């Protein structure tokens, strides 16, 4: 047993984590009540790898439920599976963060991180074989943000030896909040950098182009954007909750997809991506030309405008894998330029036999794209267009931080943007 | 948790109070005497209208407010008025005396025999909090309580609750309801003493507010009473978000972030709409488009000033009633495309939009329809400092020739606080200046 020890912080990161355990539970045929009523054993045979068993055969959660303020948890617990989750998992305090990395990482949370500390050393205690830790969280407020990723830094204190993924929203002015989500990003990215070996980035204005252009959703919702992230969730976590060869751990997935410790930021994406024709049967060829499509990836980062260092590629349903093999290959072989000749066979392919429920097949792509740089680029200059004028810092600067720190920050997303550039001409 | 007090202070903090709590108990379904049949939890709760009302075991339904004034015969009226069951004896606190028109009178001579008193009575409001987020501070700049009385407490109130929130709903004068010449020597004093103490501040410029009733009123003297009735609709459109749940509710704090890009610059520009009378309003619907266009009206704003010759730092879109985002974001395009919206270079230019679906509320015997939605623009703009500007250069014509400053100086005060007062407007209307020019 690899159990793996799931957090979500903040609204986003809470909302967003409700659905893809929603997703997940009924793909592993477990209800609401955590009973199984499934009719394949194959949905049980690495079920322990995000679920502990209770008494009564009752399957719960590896799941912790963070935020500072209660109400969105209120709404995870009184939501449709609120009641499959451990109710000492919830764990939240009263006075919000509003928006405010520091007042995540320094102040508010500071005061709440301990307790969260606790109920994580729980889980992880009663773990066979603990693999890690996956964080779903925002980069634009102050929970997920700040608390997510003080979070990351004492666990990886605790568990040093453990491999760390999150699944992190990254902000954009078109989809946002408030106008201090470049500096609440910027400051979480250095820290995503030294903490995480693997980190999904989705882009909410990706999420928000895929529902307006591809889905024909007139008005999209943070809802909507929120099951496109669980449908990709699910797709990318498949190779880890079912039967299978490729990447079938934390670690595996790493060291197949990080060729570079500080370059472990994927662009994700799903197919296929449909409007309500949507009864119509998909082939293997549609699903692999989708699937690399930049219409169907989450980062806004334009692929071409880059090169792949590595790519994971996840089909779901039955069909032949001899036409998958086929349908890959001619991707690769066609738009050879854009994979890094000095990594030999950078494209690994996973095909699991369960498809996602109302779906006869599906597929999930995992980039490590030198093009993510765009999206760093752009947090970048949205940083420096207010800090020139250090605009809004006094919000940062009444928690305790300096100026300084906001420099640092600074400087450090500007050498991974480099470091990116580097490998991309190399 | 997140409680909010309110103080509201002199004749025009009073009767502010007294037309906001009114409409609020409207809003929420609280009776006079304070029983609120719709509310199923007698004695507590932690429902958003908590926020402003505290619970008895008796089910009644009691504002988290302290009405203080130097002079007893306004907060009388509340005592034995509409709702006067609706208040604690202990929240309404009065002295026999009032400031007469000076600052230093409200600060210093008659102030000082009262402060201990009213920071006792709002202890007695805070204990009673688990999660008390801030103040909510109503007051005129012109009279001698508002200026003197509020500047006092508000420092009084940084000591002791240290860097919680205090917000204000601060009356900005006008010669057609002005009851003193020196109302501008006042309104600098309290301005210059408070503003390290205010988190953000709401200017309600009476003559802003007297034109809207006679224009799209059509009331031909304005009375306060006309005059409050008004400001309590935007001040509850700003509070909303506080008294009421929804899905697309944004919290007050959160268009705060986006409103204060520096500490000084920390005063929005409230514009209002629809403003209408029932004889219009009949069989005349108003759109989300076109109460959303009004907002870009200067008209409409609730300090004259001109936007378009200055420059925005922030745009919030406060929405309540029958509005979804569809509509909203239809308007805004249209907007974006036709309108004088020049925003500086470090700033987004995005506007913030936040939906309170429960609808507007009237008060009966009122000037304004009854309407299906409202709107309440909160903009931070260059032009408020026009605001500033005029007052500046009375209190210069005046200062000049030190007419009236032995009224203050009699009182205690020194010539050197006038001018440390004058020097920090001056500042500060040189940091909205400042803010306006481009980056380099
Ligand atoms: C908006 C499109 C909705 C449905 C489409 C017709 C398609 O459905 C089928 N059966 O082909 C789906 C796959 C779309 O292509 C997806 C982009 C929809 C998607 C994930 C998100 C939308 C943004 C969101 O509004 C959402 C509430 C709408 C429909 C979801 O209930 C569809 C199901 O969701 C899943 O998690 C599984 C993959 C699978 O069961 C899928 C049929
Ligand atoms: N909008 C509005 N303005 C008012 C009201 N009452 C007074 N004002 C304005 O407030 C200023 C006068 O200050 P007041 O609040 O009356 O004075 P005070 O705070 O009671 O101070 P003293 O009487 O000097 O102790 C003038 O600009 C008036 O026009 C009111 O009910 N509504
Ligand atoms: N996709 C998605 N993004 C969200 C959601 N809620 C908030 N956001 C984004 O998350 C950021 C705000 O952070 P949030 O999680 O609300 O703050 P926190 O509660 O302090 O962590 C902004 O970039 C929002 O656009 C959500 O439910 N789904
Ligand atoms: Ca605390
Ligand atoms: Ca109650
Ligand atoms: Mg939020
Ligand atoms: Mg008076």
């Amino acid at each position: 047993m690899r159990e793996i020890v799931h957090i979500q912080a903040g609204q986003c990161g809470n909302q967003i984590g409700a659905k893809f355990w929603e997703v997940i539970s009924d793909e592993h045929g477990i209800d609401p009540t955590g009973s199984y009523h499934g009719d394949s054993d194959l949905q049980l045979e690495r079920i322990n790898v995000y679920y502990n068993e209770a008494t009564g055969n009752k399957y719960v959660p590896r799941a912790i439920l963070v935020d500072l303020e209660p109400g969105t948890m209120d709404s995870v617990r009184s939501g449709p599976f609120g009641q499959i989750f451990r109710p000492d998992n919830f764990v939240f305090g009263q006075s919000g963060a509003g928006n405010n990395w520091a007042k995540g990482h320094y102040t508010e949370g500071a005061e709440l991180v301990d307790s969260v500390l606790d109920v994580v050393r729980k889980e992880s205690e009663s773990c066979d074989c603990l693999q890690g830790f996956q964080l779903t969280h925002s980069l634009g407020g102050g929970t997920g943000s700040g608390m997510g990723t003080l979070l990351i830094s004492k666990i990886r204190e605790e568990y040093p030896d453990r491999i760390m993924n999150t699944f992190s929203v990254m902000p954009s002015p078109k989809v946002s909040d408030t106008v201090v989500e470049p500096y609440n990003a910027t400051l979480s990215v250095h820290q995503l950098v030294e903490n995480t070996d693997e980190t999904y980035c989705i882009d909410n204005e990706a999420l928000y182009d895929i529902c307006f252009r591809t889905l024909k959703l007139t008005t999209p919702t943070y809802g909507d954007l929120n099951h496109l992230v669980s449908a990709t969730m699910s797709g990318v976590t498949t190779c880890l909750r079912f039967p299978g060869q490729l990447n079938a751990d934390l670690r595996k997935l790493a060291v197949n997809m990080v060729p570079f410790p500080r370059l472990h930021f994927f662009m994700p994406g799903f197919a296929p991506l449909t409007s309500r024709q949507q009864y119509r049967a998909l082939t293997v060829p549609e699903l692999t030309q989708q699937m690399f499509d930049s219409k169907n990836m989450m980062a806004a980062c334009d692929p071409r405008h880059g090169r792949y260092l590595t790519v994971a590629a996840i089909f779901r349903g039955r069909m032949s894998m001899k036409e998958v093999d086929e349908q890959m290959l001619n991707v690769q072989n066609k738009n050879s330029s854009y994979f890094v000749e000095w990594i030999p066979n950078n494209v690994k392919t996973a095909v699991c036999d369960i498809p996602p429920r109302g779906l006869k097949m599906s597929a999930t792509f995992i980039g490590n794209s030198t093009a993510i740089q765009e999206l760093f680029k752009r947090i970048s200059e949205q940083f420096t267009a207010m800090f020139r004028r250090k605009a809004f810092l006094h919000w940062y600067t009444g928690e305790g931080m300096d100026e300084m720190e906001f420099t640092e920050a600074e400087s450090n997303m500007n050498d991974l943007v480099s470091e990116y550039q580097q490998y991309q001409d190399a | 948790m997140r409680e909010c007090i309110s103080i509201h202070v002199g004749q025009a903090g009073v009767q502010i109070g007294n037309a906001c709590w009114e409409l609020y108990c409207l809003e929420h379904g609280i009776q006079p005497d304070g029983q609120m049949p719709s509310d199923k939890t007698i004695g507590g709760g932690d429902d958003s209208f908590n926020t402003f009302f505290s619970e008895t075991g008796a089910g009644k339904h009691v504002p988290r407010a302290v009405f203080v004034d130097l002079e007893p015969t306004v907060i009388d009226e509340v005592r034995t008025g509409t709702y006067r069951q609706l208040f604690h004896p202990e929240q309404l606190i009065t002295g026999k005396e009032d400031a007469a028109n000076n600052y230093a009178r409200g600060h210093y001579t008659i102030g000082k025999e009262i402060i201990d008193l009213v920071l006792d009575r709002i202890r007695k409001l805070a204990d009673q909090c688990t999660g008390l987020q801030g103040f909510l501070v109503f007051h005129s700049f012109g009279g001698g309580t508002g200026s003197g009385f509020t500047s006092l407490l508000m420092e009084r109130l940084s000591v002791d609750y240290g860097k919680k929130s205090k917000l204000e709903f601060s009356i900005y004068p006008a010669p057609q309801v002005s009851t003193a010449v020196v109302e501008p020597y006042n309104s600098i004093l309290t301005t210059h003493t408070t503003l390290e103490h205010s988190d953000c501040a709401f200017m309600v410029d009476n003559e802003a507010i007297y034109d809207i009733c006679r224009r799209n009123l059509d009331i031909e003297r304005p009375t306060y009473t006309n005059l409050n009735r008004l400001i309590s609709q935007i001040v509850s459109s700003i509070t909303a978000s506080l008294r009421f749940d929804g899905a697309l509710n944004v919290d007050l704090t959160e268009f705060q972030t986006n409103l204060v890009p520096y500490p000084r610059i920390h005063f929005p520009l409230a514009t209002y709409a629809p403003v209408i009378s029932a004889e219009k309003a009949y069989h005349e619907q108003l759109s989300v488009a076109e109460i959303t266009n009004a907002c870009f009206e200067p008209a409409n704003q609730m300090v004259k000033c001109d936007p378009r010759h200055g420059k925005y730092m922030a745009c919030c879109l406060l929405y309540r009633g029958d509005v979804v985002p569809k509509d909203v974001n239809a308007a805004i395009a249209t907007i974006k495309t036709k309108r004088s919206i020049q925003f500086v270079d470090w700033c987004p230019t995005g506007f913030k939009v936040g939906i309170n679906y429960q609808p507007p509320t009237v008060v009966p015997g009122g000037d304004l329809a009854k309407v299906q939605r409202a709107v309440c623009m909160l903009s931070n703009t260059t032009a408020i400092a026009e605001a500033w500007a005029r007052l500046d250069h009375k209190f210069d014509l005046m200062y000049a020739k030190r007419a009236f400053v032995h009224w203050y100086v009699g009182e205690g005060m020194e010539e050197g606080e006038f001018s440390e007062a004058r020097e920090d407007m001056a500042a500060l209307e040189k940091d909205y200046e400042e803010v306006g020019v481009d980056s380099v």
